[PDB]
């Protein structure tokens, strides 16, 4: 008994002292000191103060610049959109409910708020694979004659979309659901209570192997023959110093976008799948943000690794940034 | 391929 089970949330304190109150009606300072919860809010606001910008001015710059408004930079935009779903449905929401020690919202707001929040994330996820497809596809050419061009990049974007909405809006509708998490100040995918009415077990089976093994073996496959056809063409143009660097910046990119993607679902898999393994186990409120933590913060480095070092968007953003030029 | 490199924004 290391829970306190409610209507609609699951506060992962034991309520045998009988202070655990709703996550919706009181400030959960029972689980998790008020500072730490100052501290939650602190990193809301870093995430906020970098997030925005980064992913406004990723918007902001391709309104400006034409040479941007490419198709093979729409799933990038993307991005940046979802990233935006994170922080004004995610990290500003956060920040005001980790203010008052609850989420102050109630459970439709938790509804909404886990929506948007993990539609966000979702896509943005979704987007990192349809990038490596595109590339691979582009690049690697294993296509007969195809050429990639704005209609591709729109159904890449669509299908984004509706991978996203193929997990986040389940939860809505009766398959898992969302309740508060962590220190339930934001709203999830509830991977850990076996509550049943929902089917969580089979979901969260269904979250594992479809938004994050397919993900993982797809953006895998697609980089691993990116990096090969690099290394390849590299092998075939010794005499071409441009093609060895190129070669040898792929790999490094690929190192990062790889370990990046790693860096923020491993966690979130990487729990679910032992939770999935070692019941009546608990956790502790502040260890179910851990995972939480590398991947909110994503919003954060995606952009610094998918828009700011591709060339293009750098170079665009500082012209913006600096009013004339560099 | 440095030309699709340079479209994809790899390098
Ligand atoms: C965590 O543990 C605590 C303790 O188990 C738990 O809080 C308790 O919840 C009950 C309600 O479910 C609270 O009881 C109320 O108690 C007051 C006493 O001041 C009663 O007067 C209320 O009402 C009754 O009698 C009326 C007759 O006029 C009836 O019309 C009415 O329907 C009621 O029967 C009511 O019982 C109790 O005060 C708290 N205890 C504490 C210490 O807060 C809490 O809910 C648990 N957390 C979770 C998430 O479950
Ligand atoms: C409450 O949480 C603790 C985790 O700290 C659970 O404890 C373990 O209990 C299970 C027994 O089924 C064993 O597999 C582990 O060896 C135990 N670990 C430790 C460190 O004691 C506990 O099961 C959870 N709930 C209850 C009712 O005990
Ligand atoms: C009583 C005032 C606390 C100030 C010391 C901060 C301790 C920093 O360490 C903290 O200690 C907590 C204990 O509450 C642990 O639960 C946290 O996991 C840990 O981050
Ligand atoms: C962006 C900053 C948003 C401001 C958040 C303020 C949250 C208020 O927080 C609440 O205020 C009440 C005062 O009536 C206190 O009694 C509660 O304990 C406290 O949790
Ligand atoms: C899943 C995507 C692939 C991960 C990166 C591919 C491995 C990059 O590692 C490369 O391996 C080469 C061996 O051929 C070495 O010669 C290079 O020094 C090294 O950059
Ligand atoms: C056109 O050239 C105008 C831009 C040049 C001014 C750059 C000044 C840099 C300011 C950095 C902001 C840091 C503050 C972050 C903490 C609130
Ligand atoms: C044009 O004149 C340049 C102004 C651009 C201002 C952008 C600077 C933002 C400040 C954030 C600090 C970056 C920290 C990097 C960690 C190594």
């Amino acid at each position: 008994m290391n829970g306190t089970e409610g209507p609609n949330f699951y506060v992962p304190f034991s309520n045998k002292t009988g202070v655990v109150r709703s996550p919706f009606e009181a400030p959960q300072y029972y689980l998790a000191e008020p500072w730490q919860f100052s501290m939650l809010a602190a990193y809301m606001f870093l995430l906020i103060m970098l997030g925005f910008p980064i992913n406004f001015l990723t918007l902001y710059v391709t309104v400006q610049h034409k040479k941007l408004r490419t198709p093979l930079n729409y799933i990038l935009l993307n991005l940046a959109v979802a990233d935006l779903f994170m922080v004004f449905g995610g990290f500003t929401t956060t920040l005001y409910t980790s203010l008052h020690g609850y989420f102050v919202f109630g459970p439709t707001g938790c509804n909404l708020e886990g929506f948007f929040a993990t539609l966000g994330g979702e896509i943005a996820l979704w987007s990192l694979v349809v990038l490596a497809i595109e590339r691979y596809v582009v690049v690697c050419k294993p296509m007969s004659n195809f050429r990639f061009g704005e209609n591709h990049a729109i159904m890449g974007v669509a299908f984004t979309w509706v991978m996203a909405l193929a997990c986040a809006a389940p939860p809505l509708v009766g398959w898992s659901r969302y309740i508060p998490e962590g220190m339930q100040c934001s709203c999830g995918i509830d991977y850990y209570t076996p509550h049943e009415e929902t089917n969580n077990e089979s979901f969260v089976i269904y979250m594992f192997v479809v938004h994050f093994i397919i993900p993982l073996i797809v953006i895998f496959f697609c980089y691993g023959q990116l990096v090969f056809t690099v290394k390849e063409a590299a092998a075939q143009q010794q005499e071409s110093a441009t093609t060895q660097k190129a070669e040898k910046e792929v790999t490094r990119m690929v190192i990062i976008m790889v370990i990046a993607f790693l860096i923020c679902w491993l966690p979130y898999a990487g729990v679910a799948f032992y939770i999935f393994t070692h019941q009546g186990s608990d956790f502790g409120p502040i260890f179910m943000t851990i995972p939480a933590f590398f991947a909110k913060t994503s919003a954060v480095y995606n952009p610094v690794i998918y828009i700011m070092m591709n060339k293009q968007f750098r170079n665009c953003m500082v012209t913006t940034l600096c009013c004339g030029k560099n | 391929i440095l030309e699709n490199l340079k479209d994809c924004g790899l390098f």
